[PDB]
């Protein structure tokens, strides 16, 4: 689906042989009054049977929030020491502000 | 007018006996779910909503009208 | 734009109906004979009688469709929609010794579905228009005319 | 004496329809299932034949080469048939019309 | 087809069998004058209701 | 004579329905090229999910 | 009682052609594709032939030994035909013409 | 169908034997001028109760 | 179903053949006066064949 969205397909039922590229789940956490441009952290954990992600890049991956809205976008490189868990200083950008209600009341 | 120029006007029973059925009849029709009300998390400062949520792991089976 | 159209489409449907009813009685009886004698109720009746009824009923309907076409139909895109999906129309016109035939399809398609080769099936074709025919004295054999059309409504 | 009686009754029906239809989506319901419609014309020689489908469906039953069974369409309205003088030979008539509702 | 069902019995496919469908009403008929081909009608019915 | 009516091709109660254009994003008011209506996730299957 | 009906109808079309025929670029278009022309005449002892083909093709479609398929030509025209007496044959004139149309 | 049942004869599928069935009242029939050919009606009915 | 919540639905049948994702039941008490934001721990029990849980991630 990556290589379709680049204007490579490949005909149905052909094997990318892939031995460089592995699936993973990418988690970061949003701190409060975090505004667009902003960086943070990102957890970069391997979903499939990859054994390990040292040396990697993240590709362009869009991070959703429990309402199912893209708040961030997370690349980057990944440093790992557990060879199949990796992290990423500054992987996501925040694009998006989710508002606060820390002004109102008395 | 009560008829509508794109679907158009969609309206020997005695020697039958029998009244045949139309389809679209709303006794059978579908219903349409409700659409569940916004999130609003200006209150909250989260985007936890219990009405909105999805967990990752569940099977999808049919739980609700529509 | 150019896309190839292959036209392979078979359909077909049918349908099956019937019923059946059916019922008989038969009842007999010889004259009741006691005593020697035979038996009279009143002055003048019997104790006999003789039954014999036979109602049947079969009613049925049918009906059968089908089609198919198979060939090749080159095509251009015509326009472009908000979502990326291609409109497409052409024609084909061949005279084959004598009279024109004519291909036509139209309808839109989505680009993930066009092959590696550039070609793309007519059943992913949405809205979808084929007609396949000819044209001059060579179409006028293949239908009958205002005189079996009144006969054939009516009838 | 000698009575009898015997008495039956039957009844069957089958359809099928075979082929392809591509449609197009139409609404967006609130659960995330989609409205479709879409129909199809052929003239193959002489005489138009059409196949019309409309219904709602799920888009976990869409398979990954985007095509969806007819079973799997909520509501469906197939309808498959001609147009012309080749669909007057189809049909009786009030003549026979009249005479089967009779009898 | 109308009835209630268990979602206990919905299988994997989102499929359930019509005989775990409780206060089933199945309907599978036709209309018309195909229709009018499967009964008898007036005449046959007193004929069947009388003898 | 017939007692039926012939469907015409082209019905606008059959025919497609072209999708909405989306609306341009106008990055200048943010500073970034994200969009949330015109974002393209690199994985996802692109199943039908819209009008047309 | 006893009613019956019975209706049917049919419909057949189809067409070859093999051969070969060359043709020339008579336009090149925004995209790069080619609009293409050419006819071909052959007198085999008594009576013309011709060959005519017009259309639109995409470069990529032309193979390695600079042939490309009568299929992957857009908007084609081809006509294989005649002329003259042996023409004369093939057709029936206005007298089965009108019989024809008129029945 | 009506009857009591048990609970411990509920097997594993959420079916139970129709013999497990306590108090069982089990129809199966139809209805209409398909019925009516099931019968004999009053003709034949004097005649089978008098013979 | 996790992978389909994301837009990635295999076909029926389709073997994943993960070795690096294992099923556990995640168990927290809720202490008295718990408001929305706080964050308490969560005990995290393997329920299928897992050797090991070490170095893992825990997903929503």
């Amino acid at each position: 689906a990556m290589l379709q969205n680049f204007g490579i397909q490949m005909p149905p039922g052909t094997k990318p042989k892939i031995k460089n590229v592995a699936a993973v789940m990418v988690t970061a956490e949003l701190p409060p009054f975090s505004k667009p441009g902003q960086q943070v952290d990102v957890t970069v954990s391997s979903i499939g049977s990859a054994k390990s992600l040292r040396g990697g890049t993240l590709l362009q991956t869009f991070l959703k929030g429990l309402d199912g809205q893209v708040y961030a976008v997370a690349q980057g490189n990944l440093v790992v020491s557990n060879p199949t868990v990796g992290l990423i200083s500054s992987g996501a950008t925040v694009e998006r502000e989710i508002p606060n209600p820390f002004g109102r009341g008395d | 007018t009560v008829v509508d120029a794109v679907e158009g006007d969609k309206s020997v029973d005695t020697l039958r006996g029998r009244s045949d059925p139309v389809a679209g009849d709303p006794a059978w029709a579908p219903i349409h779910p409700k659409k569940k009300p916004e999130h609003y998390a200006a209150a909250t400062g989260s985007l936890f909503s219990a009405e909105h949520i999805t967990d990752l792991y569940d099977d999808s089976k049919p739980r609700g009208i529509g | 734009d150019i896309i190839t159209v292959t036209l392979d489409e078979t359909t077909s449907a049918t349908k099956s109906a019937n019923a059946d009813l059916s019922k008989t009685n038969e009842a007999q009886m010889d004259p009741l004979q006691v005593g020697g004698e035979e038996l009279q109720i009143g002055g003048k009746y019997n104790f006999s009688y003789d039954l014999n009824n036979s109602n049947s009923f079969a009613g049925d309907s049918s009906a059968k469709q089908s089609n198919s076409i198979s060939g090749y139909i080159t095509v251009e895109v015509i326009e472009v929609l908000a979502n990326g999906n291609l409109v497409i129309r052409g024609e084909k016109w061949m005279t084959l010794n004598t009279g024109d035939e004519y291909i036509r399809l139209s309808g839109t398609i989505r680009p993930d579905d066009i092959s590696f080769d550039n070609t793309i099936a007519s059943n992913r074709v949405s809205n979808a228009r084929i007609q396949y025919s000819g044209t001059g004295v060579q179409q006028d054999m293949q239908e009958p005319g205002f005189l079996a059309r009144f006969f054939n409504v009516a009838l």
